[PDB]
């Protein structure tokens, strides 16, 4: 239980002795670039740190064991973090997301807990004892800002300060410590923000602080020192080293840091996911984020009804609800070029196509049971999951087919070959039992419709349009929508064909994407870089979803399925008693067919070679 | 080489 300072420095991690004279080592750590933000947990004696430029946060033993990514994906600027030794959870604060958010200390159940007018959140000091939250604030109008330790309550505590850095609580005294980089002065006040006293003026450029037993520690970049004097006086002042230019942050290693109690330490408050202090109550139970604490306050739920839009590297899941929480990216790894996306709402599992592996992947939306579906002169350029039959329709850019392959990989066959065939986009129908894609041919781009089969194609669109390259599909409407990226509007019809108009042409830029959400169409528009809906009842306005997102790709809307509702359908039995096809008929109901090269069997439901 | 930047929005190598 000896007091050791730790700084961040360059790439290391360093360590200093507070009791013994004879003592600096580096922690011994393992790929890391740039060590900012430092924080302990007083439980196990592991450290905390986090990568500005590998823009992660990482975990280890202060002897260099267990080095641990806990958080990894949505970080650009994580220069706050700290650790809730009570409730064992992490907080951080990124400046580039503008985002404070929260998880348990091996990085699970990660949530957002202050997203909303707030501008490059810096500085992070946690109270779980009292259940306040406090953090600097930089930007256009700083200010050090108070809220409790599940984000509610959010309130301004100084208004007139200037950049603030390490906001440190001296949890003895009840006062809170800053440095400013504006007013180059070391600051301190009670907790609530008064009581503000200059503890030292004299210094060139104060950047980090801590504070242990009657000294506070600061790190000065002009200086390039770590130096300690008394947090009420000033006075008293020693260098504890020099020649040490731009440290990021110290850190007290003791116990008298981390101490008290509160309800989260004894019980976890029964929480399923995360206790999170409050200074009311004590305590409130959190989930994950996007998903639902349910009505005992203990458990969680998952959203059965959200939003993904992907990029070129990255899957995102949004939800719309009215405290307009945040949109999250999916801790999915490898990802190269995310061209095409859908989800399979019965085992709840998300499907993308990667354009670089030149494969079908499958993943679950934390990234577990990651699923190579399709894999090598194969080229998928866009899927359609069938839900009841359990098949993906995806249709290939070098063997210009549409290719049937089932959600665990064996291949059902090519229902759709063709010479100057060019299927490109496409949407499955099959409560209806038809297929909808588009024709990219040079000079003829076409909008087509088939049975699930290849069977009964036909052409319904082939004028006004130049590149359709996204298609949706509502069954219950009976409408088809498509995009066209050169002729720049969305356009809808008919599923028969009958009744096309054009939804939308004005401002939009280059439309790659589109789905259908109840009675709101979205779109993604790649080159202004935003997700934009409208609504089809006509009500409501177009309106601006979220913008400056980057490489867009593809955008897909879930709804909860309706397992009764799903169950009804002929071909979710046993695909209908079909080897290969299921096929619904204006008689509602079910034929089986084959693929390209099977023939139907006299069984009327088995498929075999010619 | 990078050297540490105070801006408006955070710490950034320049
Ligand atoms: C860092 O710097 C600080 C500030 O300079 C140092 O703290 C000061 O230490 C001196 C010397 O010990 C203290 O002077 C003594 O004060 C007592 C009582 O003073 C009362 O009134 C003070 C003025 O308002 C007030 O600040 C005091 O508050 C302290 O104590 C209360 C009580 O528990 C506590 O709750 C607070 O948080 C403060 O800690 C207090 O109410 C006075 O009686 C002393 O007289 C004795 O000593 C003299 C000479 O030794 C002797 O002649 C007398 O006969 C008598 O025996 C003495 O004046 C000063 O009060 C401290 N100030 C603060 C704010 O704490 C600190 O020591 C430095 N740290 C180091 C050096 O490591
Ligand atoms: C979970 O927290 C809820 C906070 O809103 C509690 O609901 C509230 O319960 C009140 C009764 O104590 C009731 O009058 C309020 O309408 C309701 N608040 C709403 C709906 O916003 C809930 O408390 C439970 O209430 C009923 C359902 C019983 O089950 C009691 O035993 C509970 O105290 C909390 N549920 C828990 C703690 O299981
Ligand atoms: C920490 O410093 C205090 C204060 O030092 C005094 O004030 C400074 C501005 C500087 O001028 C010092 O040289 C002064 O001595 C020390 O407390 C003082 O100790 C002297 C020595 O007898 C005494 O005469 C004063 O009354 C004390 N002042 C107060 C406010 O108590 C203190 O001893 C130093 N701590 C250590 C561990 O050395
Ligand atoms: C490092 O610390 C951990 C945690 O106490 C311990 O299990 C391990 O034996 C220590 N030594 C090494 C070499 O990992
Ligand atoms: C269709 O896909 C299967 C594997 O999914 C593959 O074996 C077959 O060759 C494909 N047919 C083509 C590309 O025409
Ligand atoms: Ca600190
Ligand atoms: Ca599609
Ligand atoms: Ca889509």
């Amino acid at each position: 239980s000896e007091a050791f300072l730790l700084f961040s420095r360059r790439a290391d991690i360093r360590r200093i002795s507070l009791e013994t004279n004879n003592n600096n080592v580096a922690i011994p750590l393992t790929g890391v670039k740039e060590a900012s933000a430092l924080d302990f947990d007083v439980t196990d004696n592991r450290i905390y740190w986090t990568d500005i430029s590998l823009k992660t946060i990482s975990r280890a033993f202060m002897n260099g064991s267990a080095l641990e990514h806990v958080v990894e994906f949505g970080l650009d600027y994580p220069e706050g973090m700290a650790v809730d030794w009570l409730g064992k959870n992490l907080y951080w604060a990124d400046t580039g997301t503008n985002r404070i958010e929260v998880s348990k200390l091996d990085g699970q159940h990660r949530q957002v807990l202050v997203w909303k007018d707030l501008d490059s959140p810096r500085a992070l000091a946690l109270d779980p004892a009292e259940g306040f939250m406090y953090w600097t604030e930089w930007g256009g109008k700083p200010k050090i800002d108070r809220a409790a330790m599940d984000g509610s309550e959010r309130t301004t505590l100084v208004p007139n300060v200037g950049r603030a850095n390490g906001l440190t609580i001296d949890y003895a005294k009840r006062r809170l410590y800053w440095t400013d980089l504006d007013t180059n002065l070391i600051e301190s006040s009670n907790m609530l923000g008064l009581n503000r006293e200059v503890i030292a003026d004299d210094l060139p450029h104060p950047f980090g602080l801590t504070q242990y037993q009657d000294y506070i520690y600061w790190t000065d970049w002009s200086r390039r020192s770590i130096e300690r004097a008394n947090k009420t006086s000033g006075q008293n002042r020693t260098i504890i080293q020099g020649h040490l230019d731009y440290v990021m942050d110290i850190l007290v290693f003791h116990s008298s840091r981390q101490s008290g109690w509160n309800e989260c330490a004894s019980s976890n408050g029964h929480c399923s996911h995360l206790c999170l202090a409050v200074p009311v109550g004590g305590f409130v139970c959190g989930c994950p984020a996007h998903y639902s604490l349910n009505a005992d306050n203990r458990t969680c739920s998952a959203p059965t009804t959200f939003l993904l839009f992907s990029q070129k590297s990255a899957i995102n899941r949004m939800v719309i609800d009215e405290q307009q929480s945040p949109d999250i990216i999916l801790p999915i790894h490898s990802l190269r070029n995310v061209r095409a996306i859908d989800y399979d709402p019965l085992d709840k599992q998300l499907y993308w196509i990667d354009s670089r592996q030149n494969m079908i992947r499958k993943a679950q939306e934390d990234g577990s049971q990651g699923f190579t579906v399709v894999v090598s002169e194969i080229q998928p350029y866009d899927l359609s999951i069938d839900i009841y039959s359990r098949y993906i329709y995806w249709t290939c850019e070098a063997t210009n087919v549409i290719n049937v392959t089932r959600l665990d990989g064996r291949s059902v066959g090519v229902v759709l070959k063709g010479e100057q065939d060019r299927p490109r986009a496409i949407v499955v129908n099959p409560e209806k039992g038809y297929m909808y894609f588009t024709n990219l041919q040079e000079r003829s781009p076409k909008i087509e419709r088939a049975a699930l089969d290849g069977t009964e194609r036909e052409v319904l669109f082939f004028s006004g349009l130049s590149k359709p390259i996204a298609l949706a599909l509502d069954s219950r409407l009976g409408k088809l929508f498509w995009a066209d990226s050169d002729l720049r509007r969305i356009e809808s019809s008919d599923l028969s064909g009958a009744n096309r108009i054009v939804l939308e042409d004005s401002n939009i830029l280059q439309p790659v994407g589109l789905t259908v959400f109840e009675n709101w169409l979205y779109w993604i528009d790649k080159q202004q870089q935003m997700i934009e809906k409208i609504d089809m009842t006509g009500r409501e306005g177009r309106t601006k979803v979220q913008a400056r997102i980057a490489q867009l790709s593809d955008i897909h809307a879930v709804k909860e399925l309706n397992l009764q509702e799903y169950r009804q359908h002929p071909c979710a039995q046993d695909n209908g008693g079909c080897s290969h096809i299921c096929l619904v008929k204006g008689d509602g109901t079910t034929r089986c067919s084959c693929p390209m090269h099977l023939v139907l069997l006299q069984d009327e439901l088995s498929c075999g070679e010619p | 080489g990078c050297i540490p930047v105070i801006t408006t929005r955070g710490v950034r190598c320049k």
